[PDB]
C-alpha cells in the first residue's frame, strides 16, 4: 500500500536513506513509523511520531516525512544493519487503518569473504533398515549468499532425485544451504561411493563416502 | 493585586496541559502561545473574562470524579493536539468520553451545587471530521447534548465536518461555561461527543 | 520489560476458524492505555495489520479483514485472543501479537513494541505428519560433525536441540527443504570435539508442536 524500494545498499560507514512513497490519506494525514526487521527475529520499532526514537536507538537512525513521502537516514552505517526496514501509517480511507510499506532490504556491501564448510553424511543404518537412503550434503557459513551444488554416482553424474535448498541468511549475516540425494538402499550398496560437489565463488570442494 | 499571563482564560480555566487565588482584573495577552491546545472555540469569551474581575476567593473543585464514569471511557480522551511530556493528553478540568466496550450509553448526570459559594462550571462538545470519526469514538451515528439548569437551557448537535488542519486535527472542540447558584443543580444529557466536567471553580466576588 | 508470547504454531483447515491467543507477562493487560494488537506476515509479501483492541473491549479492525476478525481480551489471564474466520491458503502466515504503546488519538495508538515472537500459522486441507528422526553419525585428535536427520513431516516449523539445550556452541540447524510430496525434512549438525566422541554422549531434541512429536535420538560414533 505504501510503496518502497525493493533494495537498498550502501557499504559500511555511509549513509543510506530509504524512501517511503504514500498519498494524502496516509503519510499525508498522519504519524509515520518505522520498524527494523532483523534476520530470525520479528520486527522491532525504529521511529515513532515520523521522527523519534525510542530507547536504545541511535541518533544514526533518522526519520524524516513531507509531503505524502517519507524517509529513513541510516549514518554511519554497520554490517549488523542488514535487515528488512518498514514504514508504516495510519490510513484514513475506508473507516481507517494501520498500514506498511512492502519493505526494503538492506545489504551492506563489502564485507569479508568466507568460504563454507561441506559435510557430506551417508544414510543411517536406521534409515537404511527402514528401506530408504538419504544422503545430506550441509553447507554452512559463507558469504556472499551464491552456491552451486552437483552430485556424482561413481565418477558420473546425478541429477534424478536432488532436493536443494535456497541460500538462506544466518544471524551473523553469512549464509546456508543444504541438498539432499534420494537413494534407493540398493543404488546406495550398488556403487563404490557418492559425492557432492560445492561450488562458491572461485573454489570447488568434492566430499565423498561410501557404503562401509 | 492584578493576574499576569502567556496563556489564554479559556486555556488555563479549562487547564490546558501546556500550562502550568484573589485579583482585580485580568489582563491577557492578544495571543497566547498556549490558548485551546484542541482546536476549536469558548463561548461568551469577553462576557467570562469581564466577570473574572474583581475576584475575591478562587478554588478549583472535583465535582464529578473521573473515575465516577463506569460505563464509558474516561482514560481514552487524549489528543497529540495536546502534549504533556511528549505523551497524548488533553484539558485537565474537562473529560473527553468514549465508548467503552464499543458501546456509549445515555448519559444522564445532574450535579447541585451543595455549596455556598457560585460554581463556575466548563463543558464542551466535540464535532468529529467525519462519519467514520463519529462511530469509532461514540458508536451511535446521531447524538445530542442536553444541558438544563434553572436559568439555563441547551439542546445541542455536533456538527460532523471536514474542517482545515489545526495543531493535526480537522475536528473542533466547542466549550460552554455557566454560573451555577448555590443548591441549583445543573443536569446533562447525551449519547456521544460530550466533554464532561471535572473541576469547577468557586467564585466569590 | 512487558512480554508477548503467542500461542503455538498449527494447521488450520480452510474454511474453518482461526483461533490466536496472546499471554502478556511482565505488565497487566488492563495497565496504561495501550491497544494489544495483531500484525502478520504472510510469505514473501509485507506486513499487515489486523487490528488491536484495548482492555475494557472496543477494537479496531483492518477493513480488508473487518468481516472475518474478532478479538477479545481476557483481563483474569492477562491475554487478548485472535479469531479469524473462513480461512483459506490466502491466511497462511506468521501472526505476532504486538503492543500499540503510544497513543495519538483515542483510537490511533502508534509504535508496536514489544512484540511477540511469530506463530507460523498453515491453511492447509493436507493432514499434520510428524517427522521421523535419523542420527548422522561422526567418522573421523580434531573436531567432528555429528548431526540428525528430521525427515518427512507438515507443516512447518520443527525444532532442534542437543542435549536438551546444554549444547549451543557449534550448533546449526539449517532450514527445512520442501520435497515435491509436499512433506518438509531438515538437518541439524553440531561441531565437536573428536576427542569427546568416546566419553560424551550427544541427543538431538526434535519438538514439532503442530503434531505434538517429541523425538530424542543418541547419535554415536560409527
Ligand atoms: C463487551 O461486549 C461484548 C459483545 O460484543 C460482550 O459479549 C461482552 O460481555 C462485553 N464485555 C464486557 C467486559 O462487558
Ligand atoms: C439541591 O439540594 C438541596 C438540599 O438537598 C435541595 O433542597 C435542593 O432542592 C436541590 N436543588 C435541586 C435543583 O435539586
Amino acid at each position: 500500500v505504501l510503496t518502497q524500494p525493493p533494495s537498498a545498499s550502501g557499504t559500511p560507514g555511509q549513509r543510506v536513506t530509504i524512501s517511503c512513497s504514500g498519498s494524502t490519506s496516509n503519510i499525508g494525514s498522519n504519524a509515520v513509523n518505522w520498524y527494523q526487521q532483523l534476520p530470525g527475529t520479528a520486527p522491532k520499532l525504529l521511529i515513532y511520531s515520523n521522527n523519534q526514537r525510542p530507547s536504545g536507538v541511535p541518533d544514526r537512525f533518522s526519520g524524516s516525512k513531507s509531503g505524502t513521502s517519507a524517509s529513513l537516514a541510516i549514518s554511519g552505517l554497520q554490517s549488523e544493519d542488514e535487515a528488512d526496514y518498514y514504514c508504516a501509517a495510519w490510513d484514513d480511507s475506508l473507516s481507517g487503518s494501520w498500514v506498511f510499506g512492502g519493505g526494503t532490504k538492506l545489504t551492506v556491501l563489502g564485507q569479508p569473504k568466507a568460504n563454507p564448510t561441506v559435510t557430506l553424511f551417508p544414510p543411517s543404518s536406521e534409515e537404511l533398515q527402514a528401506n530408504k537412503a538419504t544422503l545430506v550434503c550441509l553447507i554452512s557459513d559463507f558469504y556472499p549468499g551464491a552456491v552451486t551444488v552437483a552430485w556424482k554416482a561413481d565418477g558420473s553424474p546425478v541429477k534424478a532425485g536432488v532436493e536443494t535448498t535456497k541460500p538462506s541468511k544466518q544471524s551473523n549475516n553469512k549464509y546456508a544451504a543444504s541438498s539432499y540425494l534420494s537413494l534407493t538402499p540398493e543404488q546406495w550398496k550398488s556403487h563404490r561411493s557418492y559425492s557432492c560437489q560445492v561450488t562458491h565463488e572461485g573454489s570447488t570442494v568434492e566430499k565423498t563416502v561410501a557404503p562401509t | 493585586p492584578l493576574i499576569l499571563r502567556d496563556c489564554s482564560v479559556a486555556g488555563w480555566l479549562l487547564g490546558n496541559p501546556m500550562c502550568d487565588p484573589e485579583w482585580s482584573y485580568i489582563v491577557e495577552k492578544a495571543n497566547p502561545v498556549n490558548d485551546l491546545c484542541y482546536p476549536g472555540d469558548f463561548n461568551d469569551y469577553e462576557e467570562l473574562k469581564h466577570l473574572l474581575s474583581r475576584i475575591n476567593h478562587f478554588e478549583k473543585i472535583q465535582i464529578i470524579p473521573k473515575s465516577s464514569w463506569s460505563s464509558h471511557e474516561a482514560s481514552l480522551g487524549v489528543s497529540s493536539a495536546c502534549p504533556y511530556q511528549r505523551k497524548s493528553s488533553f484539558f485537565r478540568n474537562v473529560v473527553w468520553l468514549i465508548k467503552k466496550n464499543s458501546t456509549y450509553p445515555t448519559i444522564k448526570r445532574s450535579y447541585n451545587n451543595t455549596n455556598q459559594e457560585d460554581l463556575l462550571v466548563l463543558w464542551g462538545i466535540h464535532h468529529p471530521n467525519d462519519a467514520a470519526e463519529q462511530t469509532k469514538l461514540y458508536q451511535n451515528p446521531t447524538t445530542y447534548i442536553s444541558v438544563g439548569t434553572s436559568t439555563l437551557n441547551q439542546r445541542l448537535v455536533p456538527r460532523i465536518a471536514t474542517r482545515s488542519k489545526v495543531n493535526g486535527q480537522s475536528g473542533r472542540m466547542e466549550f460552554f461555561w455557566t454560573i451555577l447558584k448555590p443548591n441549583d443543580a445543573i443536569n446533562f444529557e447525551s449519547n456521544g461527543n460530550f466533554i464532561a466536567p471535572e473541576y469547577a471553580y468557586k467564585i466569590v466576588k | 520489560q512487558v512480554q508477548l508470547q503467542e500461542s503455538g504454531p498449527g494447521l488450520v483447515k480452510p474454511s474453518q476458524t482461526l483461533s490466536l491467543t496472546c499471554t502478556v507477562s511482565g505488565g497487566s493487560i488492563s495497565s496504561g492505555t495501550y491497544y494489544w494488537s495483531w500484525i502478520r506476515h504472510h510469505p514473501g509479501k509485507g506486513l499487515e495489520w489486523i487490528g488491536y483492541i484495548y482492555h475494557s473491549g472496543s477494537a479496531y479492525y483492518n477493513p480488508s479483514l473487518e468481516s472475518r476478525v474478532t478479538m477479545s481480551v481476557d483481563t483474569s489471564k492477562n491475554q487478548f485472543s485472535l479469531k479469524l474466520s473462513s480461512v483459506t491458503a490466502a491466511d497462511t502466515a506468521i501472526y505476532y501479537c504486538a503492543r500499540a504503546e503510544n497513543l495519538l488519538s483515542p483510537y490511533l495508538a502508534e509504535g508496536f513494541d514489544p512484540w511477540g515472537q511469530g506463530t507460523l500459522v498453515t491453511v492447509s486441507s493436507a493432514s499434520t505428519k510428524g517427522p521421523s528422526v535419523f542420527p548422522l553419525a561422526p567418522s573421523s585428535g580434531g573436531t567432528a560433525a555429528l548431526g540428525c536427520l528430521v525427515k518427512d513431516y507438515f507443516p512447518e516449523p520443527v525444532t532442534v536441540s542437543w542435549n536438551s539445550g546444554a549444547l549451543t556452541s557449534g550448533v546449526h540447524t539449517f532450514p527445512a527443504v520442501l520435497q515435491s510430496s509436499g512433506l518438509y525434512s531438515l538437518s541439524s549438525v553440531v561441531t565437536v570435539p573428536s576427542s569427546s566422541l568416546g566419553t560424551q554422549t550427544y541427543i538431538c531434541n526434535v519438538n514439532h508442536k503442530p503434531s505434538n512429536t517429541k523425538v530424542d535420538k543418541k547419535v554415536e560414533p560409527k
